[PDB]
């Protein structure tokens, strides 16, 4: 592993060139202990105490879990005021 | 030494890892080591009132790691692998106080910056590949030996494959093309201002431009470039740090203009001189940079908290009567920096200008008028911070100081 | 018909304006789920509305859309399946296909006395030709031949009016303003809102017809020192006009900062005077009977934006002796004082 | 920031402008001939 | 097919057009292999503008049964490429499976179509929102007969259009094929269009011939259910087991 | 958010580019960025490992067995290797390890947070899936507002 | 000997097919079945690749073929290369945690997760078939169930996305049905579907260019290169994070996979002729998508744009006919599906949080979820190619393969280089625009009265799962490079003679 | 041939009449495409100590399970050292051409017969040669030393 390396420009090197490489039974080994962690992890922590969506901040207004309950909120609840203050008309306010 | 180990084998890469132990390695590594020691040990108690403290020594911790790796580095894979991670923790230390937003645009204009940098870093040892074919220290320095008498290789591809090699440390070490990232770097910590620069990071392009000077003086136009901006930034560096109302700032602009003379050192083609220019002076303006901290947090109790108040040069005024410790310890790190023979630093400088007027009587003469004008703002900034009344508490000045004497 | 567009453009007051025209279609029709494709601070109207279904946001003026906006918004009205469109966009061409690539059954539009109305005829079932190509500087019912077409004498009356404008307040609203003015020192039922404040904000709600119809405040100092305070609250537009309107008539006046105008109208609703100039406050104070002034720059003006004066009997019309917004300030607070009390 | 502004504009309107317009055309020429 | 009843919609374009292309081979390739060249430009150009039209005008219009006239059409256009190509370079085999498959997969769309019409009594395309939460049953019978219709999936009607463009494609009639692969993508936009509206649902843009759907009052245990989900079986597994129908139809070479 | 009344519009668009924080004359240090707060004295001891387990108690919905299992799952593979070799032994264990914790969470609690926006009215504890098996309370057709108080 | 891609492929459709009414009227239950059933399936693919698969032997392994129709030739061929598997692994790695990310749905989520199955399924079938005809059978199968999902689950303008990317692909399809017409009709004697069996053929220019267009077209609306990359700021963009995770994670990545699996082992020449156009279509691909960044005020496209710019590299990689080349591209592949996932993912919280799209608005929230935050920064980091992370070493490796090419001459490579190399500054510019926008800054308003939650320890197992894969390649690059190189050799066998 | 992007069957260079091959044969360690550089003559001469010196300390590398990562770092390093021993004869003094050229057949033959036994996955015969190939690689660099 010893090479002794000749430039005549600032000095003699020794480098030692250990090459190795992960066998490639372990490549399959840490891609089998990752699939356990997230195995694990996905069961354990979907299996937790999850604190946003589960408040009255999210299911409470809207909260079915899309990207549009707010937009259907703010698009809706305007006509539920609409329909409410038309049925406020109806009694004649 | 050059313990090389392998880190990828599937095709042309073969690359590897290993950690080159020249007195380059050693210069870098205690530079690296003391300064990050010291301030940690600054840095227990500027950040112990901080609800930000240990994010901040992660941050520490993974630059020595980074720039630690970086020193300590066989090929330009991983100086370039480190470099790019010394570039986000600068990033992040720029950008810890992340609550305010002109830190924000500091943080975003350093990592741009350092990537501008960067870019060239990349298509420079790929340049070199493509001249070479070689992704390590050992080889580039054998056949930079005859690989310019050859006929296949261009003279035009190498020197603007050096000046692209180049372009990275003008970003690391702030020098006049890519320099605006370094004075808005104060918004973050006073360590960060003793450790992103007047210490590892800014010597992170000396350590790349004296690890590849046997591929520099070789490439005959690129070390007049580099005396170029070197001369080019030495006049903004000093100019700069004339007139500024921030403590750090100045001394920031301080730090730009010596590592304008070490880029200019390592233009002269001298191994031996701006190595040890770059010890002295990131063991002195760092020293400076605590200094300067210190008197900040003096300054805190005074004004609060805000740094146009506590970081304001100017009304500071005169601290010798009550910090006299501070006094004492930014008065040698500014005169290690003015050049004074027997109780400060001044053989580097005298070695500078020694190997500066036997080279060109243009470059010798203004770096001597620079050096004029750096002990000419060092003794400005000192005697702004601690000779004279403090012109805050100055009865003249402060009405609210007239109504609570005489009660 | 069942569903029914309205691809209405301008802003606050156009789109205010179009509540009777809104009113007609559900007279006109039993069961109708109207809706509303107009610009921004169009749909903040239409909390005032009690008929309404949708009410979007699309700018129809804009004229090179987002493609991918316009697409979606063309997509939008292809399946919501309307039978009847009723733009008053004023467009032909290249908006009366936009139009007609909605499935509707009748294309309604406005069309300019110029070219850029040619071919639209091809696309829409009414025409429907307007005046001035701004259509706001017609007036308040710029609508007159969309009222009279939509319930032609064909099976009844067409019924073209029904007490015209008549908005409605939520309680949600009325107590979010009345936080607001409680804020201020104003008791809910005597105060006097303006409305009325010389700014460079798009909460002004003037009009497209109208330049200079935000009277000013040094003038509005006169104004504000020849008139008895009756607790006058002042409704700026933005809160840059806040320290200017306390810089100029004082610190102890109040200012209520509204830009909605269904929060406008929730303050009309709760006042007892209204010193608005042309702006969407005067026709939201003749909505539920509160007694305005309704200042002007014109005599012309005020009346072809208030043909109905004389109708209220409470909103006695003052306009400027010249134009230019100069008037009297004298007679306009001396009925100022005859009809809030 | 400039030339994002132009490059952005240069991809909704003029290249999403064709994607987007194939559709239109085709909604257009539907429309039409469901009314020839 | 407005005013005229569903079931004999149905019955009368399936009927018609199965035995308007049974004669449209009949009398085509028989009395007319002389003409056979100007034969096929004028079914090419028949065939172009169906493949074009139906499935364009389909696009654009709020009723039920009439944008089902016109994606008929188009399937009829699809029909044709496989009525050109002669039984040597590609078979009527394939035209022959096409129509297997779309006697499957059409007479289950119109099952669907007369269920809703047997409970709200209308055909209007816009009272569909909200059939997914009124009744999943039938809108994903509906919804995977579109889908057998488009031909996303590996469904009936997708292999059904596999085998003609294959065969059109052997043949070398490659102006057909790609003008029946993009109208296969028009086709596919009306019927997701369909399918926005009977799996959504906003409780306003239901509509009340919608909300009140009484599944519950109905007669019994139906025969229309039952035909309704073998045709939806019939245009599901028959694009996966497609190798029997191909196996049976491939040996029709007596059609001269 | 909510906003049951329409918002105010933004009549001053700050900038394309530009972030939506206060400028440096409103920006009162230190107390803003947290960088001359933590004044100690005021904070609590539970010293790494009296907040690992407090926060690992805050976040959790397991049982003793469940749990435990899961504690004790990553060691039955970190000594699937080192301790011996055993092949599909691990792949089975964990895939019945999967199995098991479907099972198990089917749990008794139901939780309505996981149930539909639509169901969130008012007195919906008195729904109760959590013991009634084959529910047919005909209420998520979602489409009128039903009294379900019986 | 054992049916294992079939069984692979075909569990999650049949065993999401057990949800077919199923009386559990909230999520819970058809929630836990389907995250067991994604993992029982990962763990399949696990046990088919770390027993079964030779990562030595650069040839077609668990190789199966059934009969499915005679007419076609039309088989059942399933087999994996080694520019397969990590696509296989990262298809089941991401997909299931986009269904563990996909728990708090509950509008529809019955049949939201049987789509999620369905893709979970269909996705797979796509890289695992050693068929033309049958890659578009599951081109096209993974289609109508993510429209379903991208139109009744997530987004604003989610109508008009979902179906602008269902007529966009099929509109692609189409040609990538012309394609394996061609390729299967008239490619030799004997037409086969049997890849093979397939990639030994002559095929001259004037058809095999005439088949490479045909599959390029096809795949480059899939692989957004810039002539046909309309489709994706809406699709990603206007999606919710647990179905966006598998469009930028997986979704995007096919195409690519078929420019190097249809498009460079079967039409080796003509792509030869057309990938020095290729080449300067990434190098503008990659700088006008890091340029259309900045221009988007929409949070959620510029990341979908960032995605485009980072398959600039996979086209360049793809278009480098060498084995760092096409080696970094598959790296690439692997790196920016667990960066665009997690990015995504990240993006949809931060939505679901703050409830802000744009970026003129949402200013500082760094202190408000400071764990969404430094997830977030990091991934920041990963998607900068900045190192300890895959998408340096990926990039990197890009670098070197154009820097060794036989290709081209130093004329192109170093126009090559500097184009591409601006854009690893122009990727700092969006990225760290977006950092300072939502989260750095300080909004006088926000002190106590919101007071956000933070990233629970749910979306946080998310996003430090998929943090540590990039880790793990970012220090140690053989865990992508050692189960392709082979495969890669084999392919640049037909291109270096 | 168009300056930029010479296209088509993308060569390997070939060898310069010299008789480096295996005859049977060209060689079977042959790298489709790597960059070997133009340095020159001593920079090949260096360059083959270098890729010599890798084959010598190979050794951590070789183990069970490990044959093909064993594999592809000899055909990369045996083609570095067969485009530099090609450019060394091809600039030979032609008298040290013979006998380098001799060493380079007697080296090369070494490396098939060890790039066969790590490719059947065989230890013992992969150690084997590999003893005499580390005796040969010894004697290379202390030549071009
Ligand atoms: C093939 C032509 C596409 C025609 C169908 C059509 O016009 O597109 C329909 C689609 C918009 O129409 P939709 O009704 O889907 O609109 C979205 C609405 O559902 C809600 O806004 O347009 C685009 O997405 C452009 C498609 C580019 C396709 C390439
Ligand atoms: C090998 C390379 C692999 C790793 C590369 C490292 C990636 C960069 C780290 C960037 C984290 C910055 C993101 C960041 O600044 O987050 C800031 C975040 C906020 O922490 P604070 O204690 O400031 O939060 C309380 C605040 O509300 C009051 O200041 O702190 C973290 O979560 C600490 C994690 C740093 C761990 C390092």
């Amino acid at each position: 592993a010893v090479m002794v390396q000749q430039i005549e420009g600032m000095r003699d090197i020794i480098t030692e060139k250990h090459v190795w490489h992960l066998s490639d039974k372990a490549i399959k080994n840490v891609y089998m202990f990752y699939i356990m962690f997230t195995c694990w992890g996905c069961l354990y922590f979907g299996s937790a105490k999850d604190p946003f969506y589960d408040s009255e901040e999210y299911r409470g207004d809207g909260g079915d879990g899309t990207g549009y309950w707010v937009y259907e909120t703010v698009c809706i609840s305007p006509f539920l005021i609409l329909l409410g203050k038309k049925e406020k008309n109806l009694e004649m306010h | 030494h050059q313990n090389v180990w392998s880190w990828t084998i599937n095709n042309e890469f073969s690359f590897e890892f290993g950690y080159f132990i020249d007195p380059l390695t050693s210069i870098m590594s205690i530079l690296i080591t003391t300064v990050g020691i010291l301030v940690l040990i600054y840095s227990d108690n500027y950040m112990s009132h901080d609800q930000g403290y240990l994010r901040f020594f992660a941050y520490m911790g993974f630059f020595n790691t980074s720039m630690l790796g970086l020193v300590t580095s066989s090929n330009l894979i991983q100086v370039y692998f480190f470099w790019e991670l010394v570039g986000m923790c600068s990033y992040l230390l720029i950008g810890f106080w992340f609550t305010r937003p002109i830190a924000a645009n500091a943080c975003q204009k350093a990592f741009v910056t350092n990537r501008v940098g960067d870019f060239g870093l990349l298509l420079g040892i790929l340049g070199l590949y493509w001249i070479t074919g070689s992704f390590e220290f050992q080889d580039l320095f054998e056949i930079f030996n005859n690989l310019i008498l050859n006929n296949r290789v261009n003279l035009l591809f190498l020197t603007l494959c050096a000046f692209l090699l180049f372009v990275g440390p003008i970003a690391k070490s702030a020098q006049f093309p890519l320099h605006v990232w370094l004075p808005d770097a104060m918004e973050g910590p006073t360590p960060i201002s003793a450790l992103i620069h007047a210490a590892t990071m800014v010597a992170a392009g000396i350590f790349l431009v004296a690890r590849l000077l046997p591929l520099f003086i070789v490439i005959p136009s690129i070390m007049y470039i580099i005396s170029l901006i070197g001369i080019i930034t030495v006049l903004l560096g000093a100019t700069l740090a004339l007139a500024q109302k921030d403590i750090k700032r100045g001394l920031a602009y301080s730090t730009m203009s010596q590592l304008g003379y070490m880029m200019l050192a390592l233009g002269m083609g001298s191994y031996r001189s701006a190595l040890f220019h770059l010890i002295t002076h990131a063991y002195s303006k760092a020293l400076l940079f605590l200094g300067s901290g210190s008197i900040i947090h003096s300054m805190e109790a005074i004004v609060g908290y805000s740094p146009d108040k506590s970081q304001n040069m100017i009304l500071m005024g005169g601290l010798t009567k009550h910090v006299p410790i501070t006094k004492t310890a930014f008065l040698i790190g500014t005169l290690s920096l003015c050049g004074i023979p027997p109780l400060a630093c001044f053989w580097s400088k005298d070695e500078i200008l020694n190997d500066s007027l036997l080279f060109s009587p243009i470059f010798a003469i203004i770096a001597c008028s620079t050096a004029g004008l750096t002990a000419f703002y060092m003794f400005r900034i000192y005697l702004l911070t601690f000779e004279g009344h403090l012109n805050t508490y100055f009865l003249n000045y402060s009405g609210k100081k007239s109504g609570s004497f005489y009660s | 018909v069942r569903r029914c567009c309205c691809v209405i453009s301008g802003g606050v007051y156009e789109n205010l304006l179009f509540f009777p025209t809104i009113q007609l279609i559900k007279d006109r029709y039993p069961g109708v789920q109207v809706d509303i494709l107009t610009t921004e601070r169009g749909k903040q109207t239409y909390e005032l509305n009690k008929n309404v279904r949708w009410a979007n946001v699309y700018d129809p003026d804009d004229h090179w859309p987002e493609p991918a906006e316009y697409t979606d918004m063309i997509g939008l009205l292809k399946g919501r399946y309307y039978d009847m469109v009723l733009s008053t966009k004023l467009a032909g061409l290249g908006h009366a296909a936009f139009l007609f690539m909605t499935t509707a059954r009748d294309r309604v539009s406005y069309i300019y006395p110029n070219v850029n109305s040619a071919g639209a005829g091809l696309m829409l079932s009414e025409t429907f030709t307007a005046e001035n190509t701004n259509l706001s500087e017609l007036g308040y019912s710029m609508y007159t031949q969309m009222e009279d077409w939509l319930g032609r004498p064909f099976r009844s009356v067409p019924r073209t009016p029904l007490l015209p404008l008549r908005v409605s307040i939520s309680r949600k609203v009325k107590e979010v303003v009345a936080a607001k003015y409680r804020n201020a020192g104003a008791v809910t039922g005597k105060f006097i809102v303006i409305h009325g404040i010389e700014s460079d904000s798009k909460a002004s709600m003037q009009s497209k017809g109208d330049a200079d119809s935000l009277l000013s405040l040094e003038k509005w100092a006169k104004i504000i020192k020849g008139v008895r305070g009756f607790k006058p609250v002042f409704v700026i537009p933005h809160e840059k006009e806040r320290e200017n309107v306390e810089d100029f008539v004082g610190d102890d006046t109040s200012i209520v900062f509204i830009t909605t105008p269904g929060q406008l109208a929730a303050l009309i609703n709760d006042s007892a005077g209204v010193i608005a100039t042309n702006t969407a406050a005067i026709q939201l104070a003749n909505a539920r009977d509160k007694p305005c002034i309704g200042l002007f720059s014109s005599e012309e003006k005020g009346k072809l934006f208030v043909p109905y004066a004389e109708e209220k009997s409470n909103c006695v019309i003052i306009a400027s002796k010249t134009g230019k917004l100069a008037d009297i300030d004298i007679g306009t607070v001396k009925n100022a004082m005859q009809v809030f009390e | 920031r400039r030339l994002a502004k132009q490059t952005t504009f240069f991809d909704k309107r003029i290249i999403d402008g064709i994607t987007n317009g194939v559709g239109i055309t085709s909604f257009f020429v539907g429309e039409v001939t469901k009314y020839i | 097919y407005e005013d005229s009843p569903t079931p004999v919609v149905a019955f009368l374009s399936v009927t018609s057009k199965v035995a308007a292309s049974a004669s449209a081979t009949r009398i085509f390739d028989i009395p007319f292999y002389f003409s056979s060249n100007e034969w096929h430009l004028l079914l090419e150009i028949l065939a172009i503008l169906s493949m074009i039209f139906g499935n364009l005008i389909a696009i654009t219009q709020t009723s039920m049964k009439r944008m089902l006239a016109y994606s008929s059409i188009g399937q009829i256009g699809y029909v044709i490429i496989g009525i050109i190509v002669g039984d040597s370079n590609g078979g009527y085999a394939s035209m022959i499976t096409y129509m297997l498959f779309y006697i499957a997969m059409n007479l289950g769309t119109f099952a669907c179509i007369i269920l809703f019409g047997l409970r709200t009594g209308t055909d209007n395309i816009r009272d569909y929102a909200g059939l997914y939460t009124k009744d999943p049953f039938l809108a994903l019978s509906l919804a995977l007969c579109l889908l057998s219709l488009g031909g996303l999936p590996p469904l009936a009607g997708f292999f059904g259009k596999l085998h003609l463009f294959w065969c059109g494609w052997q043949a070398g009639l490659y102006f057909l094929v790609s003008i029946g692969l993009l109208t296969s993508v028009l086709s596919i936009y009306y019927y997701l269009k369909i399918i926005k509206l009977l799996m959504t649902g906003r409780n306003q843009e239901i509509t009340p011939h919608m909300r009140n759907y009484r599944i519950s009052p109905l007669r019994s245990n139906n025969s229309i259910e039952l035909s309704m989900i073998v045709c939806v079986i019939a245009s599901t597994i028959p694009g996966i087991s497609m190798n029997p129908i191909i196996a049976i139809a491939q040996d029709t070479l007596f059609s001269f | 958010g909510l906003s049951q009344i329409e918002p105010d519009i933004n009549e001053d668009p700050i900038g394309q580019f530009e972030t939506n924080s206060i400028e440096m004359e409103d920006f009162k240090y230190g107390y803003y960025d947290g960088a001359h707060t933590y004044y100690e004295g005021e904070v609590q001891k539970g010293t790494f490992w009296g907040a690992i387990a407090d926060d690992i108690a805050a976040v959790d919905q397991t049982n003793g067995f469940q749990g435990l299992i899961s504690c004790m799952f990553l060691p039955a593979i970190a000594l699937g290797m080192y301790f011996d070799a055993p092949g599909e032994y691990l792949f089975i264990g964990a895939a019945l390890f999967t199995v098991v914790f479907c099972i198990i969470e089917m749990d008794k609690p139901d939780q309505p947070h996981n149930f539909e926006p639509q169901i969130y009215k008012l007195e919906r504890g008195a729904r109760d899936k959590l013991i009634n098996d084959y529910n047919t309370m005909s209420i998520w057709d979602f489409n009128d507002k039903y009294g379900d108080v019986w | 000997d054992f049916p294992w891609l079939t069984i692979i492929v075909v569990f999650p459709i049949s065993a999401g097919s057990l949800m077919l009414f199923l009386p559990h009227r909230g999520n819970k239950v058809n929630k836990w079945y389907t995250i067991c059933i994604c993992i029982l399936e990962l763990l399949l693919t696990t046990y088919a690749f770390c027993y079964n698969f030779k990562m030595d032997d650069p040839l077609i392994q668990l190789s199966e073929d059934y009969k499915w129709i005679d007419f076609f030739d039309f088989y059942w061929r399933m087999g994996i290369d080694g520019l397969s598997i990590g696509t296989i692994l990262l298809t089941g790695f991401i997909t299931t945690l986009a269904t563990l990310a996909a728990f708090p749905v509950t509008r529809d989520s019955r049949f939201f997760h049987f789509l999620m199955l369905a893709m979970y399924s269909g996705q797979i079938g796509s890289f695992s078939s050693r068929d033309l005809l049958l890659f578009f059978i599951m081109w096209e199968l993974e289609l109508i169930p993510v429209y379903l999902l991208l139109s009744m689950w997530g987004g604003k303008k989610r109508l008009y996305s979902a179906t602008k990317f269902i007529l966009y692909t099929a509109g692609s399809s189409i040609f990538l049905l012309i394609g394996v017409l061609g390729i299967s009709l008239y490619g030799s004697n004997e037409p086969t579907l049997n890849l093979e069996l397939l990639a030994n053929k002559s095929y001259p220019v004037t058809l095999e260019i005439l088949f490479y267009i045909g599959f390029l077209i096809a795949f480059a609306v899939k692989s957004p290169i810039i002539p046909l990359h309309t489709w994706l700021p809406d699709t990603h963009g206007e999606a919710h994070y647990s179905t966006c995770m598998l469009l930028a994670g997986i979704l995007l990545k096919m195409g690519a996979y078929g420019l190097v699996r249809i498009n460079m082992e079967l039409l080796p020449h003509a792509h030869s002729m057309f990938s020095p156009w290729l080449l300067v279509v990434g190098t503008i691909q990659i700088i006008y998508a890091a340029s259309t960044s900045p221009g988007q005020r929409n949070l959620k496209k510029r990341i979908a744009y960032s995605s485009v710019s980072h398959m600039g590299f996979i086209i360049i990689g793809i278009s480098s006919i060498t084995d760092p080349g096409l080696n970094g591209a598959i790296l690439q592949i692997i790196s920016h599906g667990f960066i665009g996932a997690a990015l995504f993912f990240l993006a949809g919280t931060s939505y679901d949080r703050i409830r802000l799209v744009y970026l003129d608005e949402m200013g500082g929230m760094a202190i408000s979820i400071p764990k969404i935050f430094t997830m977030f920064t990091i991934l920041s980091m990963a998607s900068l190619a900045l190192p300890g992370m895959s998408g340096f070493i990926a990039e990197f490796i890009v670098f070197f393969g154009i820097i060794t090419s036989q290709k081209y001459f130093l004329i192109s490579k170093i126009f090559i280089i500097f184009v591409m190399a601006i854009g690893m500054i122009l990727t700092p510019i969006y990225l760290l625009s977006m950092l300072r926008q939502m989260f750095y800054g300080y909004k006088l308003i926000n002190i106590k009265n919101f007071s956000f939650f933070d990233s629970g320890p749910r979306e946080l197992f998310l996003s430090i799962s998929i943090l540590l894969p990039i880790i793990g390649i970012g220090i140690y690059p053989d865990f992508v490079l050692s189960l392709a190189s082979d495969k890669v050799e084999s392919i640049l066998s037909n291109y270096f003679y | 041939d168009n300056g930029f992007w010479i296209d088509g069957p993308l060569p390997i260079p070939p060898i310069y009449n010299n008789i480096v091959n295996e005859k049977t044969g060209t060689r079977t360690f042959i790298k489709k495409g790597v960059y070997v550089a133009d340095i020159g003559t001593k920079g090949r001469m260096y360059r083959v100590k270098k890729n010599a010196f890798d084959l010598l300390a190979m050794e951590d590398l070789i183990g069970p399970d490990t044959l093909n990562y064993v594999k592809k770092y000899l055909r990369l390093k045996s083609t570095f050292l067969f485009y530099d021993f090609d450019n060394l004869i091809s600039a030979a003094a032609s008298e040290d051409k013979q006998p380098l050229t001799d060493l380079a057949n007697r080296l090369f033959d070494n490396f098939e017969k060890l790039e066969d036994a790590a490719k059947t996955k065989n230890l013992a015969e992969t150690e084997s040669c590999y003893k005499d190939t580390k005796f040969l690689l010894q004697e290379v660099m202390t030549r071009m030393a």
